[PDB]
């Protein structure tokens, strides 16, 4: 299968520089135009740059032509994007894309998120939410930066009846909550634990929900 | 400089199994140099305005040329996806804003649950009261907080899920965040949900005692 894997993103300081790579597999890399497209949630998709078969002719979004450089090595089958003097506006998920001969993108990478910000990484506080034929439990995840956090219940084995809500930004700290609903006769009998992972701070917190 | 692709409808109403058409208008002539994608990373659907890639099923139909383009989807089912148009007639390539389908289903009252602050949070000096309003339809809903019977508007933060891709409902979280000081000065904390499924609001409350 055609496969595109972008390299590690994360949180970087304004004004810094960083180089993205995308490892291409499952097709003849030199037979296709390649491109970079980025997307900030709620604002849509924005084309950044593309490059010809042999790298001899790139094209850029002119507002970014001053700080971005697209490149490719068809011996290693990798596409690069070099970014300089990064601004907070460069915060987005960046996708590598295979460009068809006419100009569409028939394959996209998994995307990698870049956060350009001088706010400090802050681990989350995780608070339990404890209280018919069904019962609803929850976890409140407050005061973390940057996005994202990953919430699971019972290490992922409890997935039905879960609602994990979008995070809300408040004074450069994020908050979200997640609720899970189980049959009333199975709690507290069969334990229910929320797991909150925050890769940016290398932290994970597990809170088992118990009656008040 | 910029060709603008406008998808004016952020949401498009339909029902399970129906055919539906999504529209995309170019600010200049792009001929047939238009692509369509779906996205929860995007997946390519149609190129050259009307051509399907190998593996895209024929329930997708592209149409249009010049400035007016449409994507038609037959046998729509519950999903968590939007549809994006793109022009590649000239640099820079530009995308539409996206259109999400809304699936009709029977009206459903929310299940409302309220939770007091945890012992851990109070130790830190904060006090969040959380109210979940889960699995309701249609998406329009109102939540009101009351503290000792008095309506409270400051310190409330709401978050909404997208329409669930399996039961076609919506859910909402409402969190009232106070200081421990203010929280200890009052007794009754009430979350009130107003929904078209009833003329009387659903009231969940607790007393700090």
């Amino acid at each position: 299968e055609v496969k595109l894997v972008e390299s590690e993103g994360g949180l970087v300081q304004p004004g810094s520089s960083m180089k993205f790579s995308c490892t291409a597999s499952g097709f003849t890399f030199s037979d296709y135009y390649m491109a970079w497209v980025r997307q900030v949630p709620g604002k849509g998709l924005e084309w950044v740059a593309n490059i010809n078969y042999d790298g001899s002719t790139p094209d850029y979004l002119d507002s970014l032509k001053s700080r971005f450089i697209i490149s490719r090595d068809n011996a290693k089958n990798i596409l690069y994007l070099q970014m300089s003097s990064l601004k907070s506006e460069d915060t987005a998920t960046y996708y590598c894309a295979r460009e068809t001969v006419v100009g569409s993108f028939d394959y996209w990478g998994q995307g990698t998120t870049l956060t350009v910000s001088s706010a400090k990484t802050t681990a989350p506080s995780v608070y339990p939410l404890a209280p018919g034929s069904s019962v609803t439990l929850g976890c409140l995840v407050k005061g973390y930066f940057p996005e994202p956090v990953t919430l699971t219940w019972n290490s992922g084995s409890l997935s039905s009846g879960v609602h994990t809500f979008p995070a809300v930004l408040q004074s450069d700290l994020y908050t979200l909550s997640s609720s899970v609903t189980v049959t009333s006769s199975t709690w507290p009998s069969q334990s229910i634990t929320c797991n909150v992972a925050h890769p940016a701070s290398s932290t994970k917190v597990d809170k088992k929900i118990e009656p008040r | 400089g910029d060709i603008v692709m406008t998808q004016s409808q952020k949401f498009m109403s339909t029902s399970v199994g129906d055919r539906v058409s999504v529209t995309c208008k170019a600010s200049q002539n792009v001929g047939t140099n238009v692509a369509w994608y779906q996205q929860k990373s995007p997946k390519a659907l149609i190129y050259s305005a009307s051509y399907r890639y190998s593996g895209v099923p024929d329930r997708f139909t592209g149409s249009g040329s010049g400035t007016d383009f449409t994507l038609t989807i037959n046998n729509v089912q519950s999903e968590d996806l939007a549809y994006f148009c793109q022009q590649y007639n000239s640099y820079p390539y530009t995308f539409g804003g996206g259109t999400k389908l809304e699936i009709k289903r029977a009206d459903a009252a929310p299940t409302v649950s309220i939770f007091p602050p945890s012992s851990e949070q109070l130790t830190s000096g904060g006090a969040s009261v959380v109210c979940f309003l889960n699995n309701f339809y249609p998406k329009d809903i109102n939540v009101k907080w009351k503290i000792d019977g008095s309506e409270r508007q400051n310190g409330v933060l709401n978050s909404w899920t997208d329409q669930d891709s399996k039961d076609s409902t919506y859910s909402m979280s409402s969190t009232l965040t106070l200081t421990k000081d203010e929280y200890e000065r009052h007794n009754s904390y009430t979350c009130e949900a107003t929904h078209k499924t009833s003329t009387s609001p659903i009231v969940k409350s607790f007393n700090r005692n």
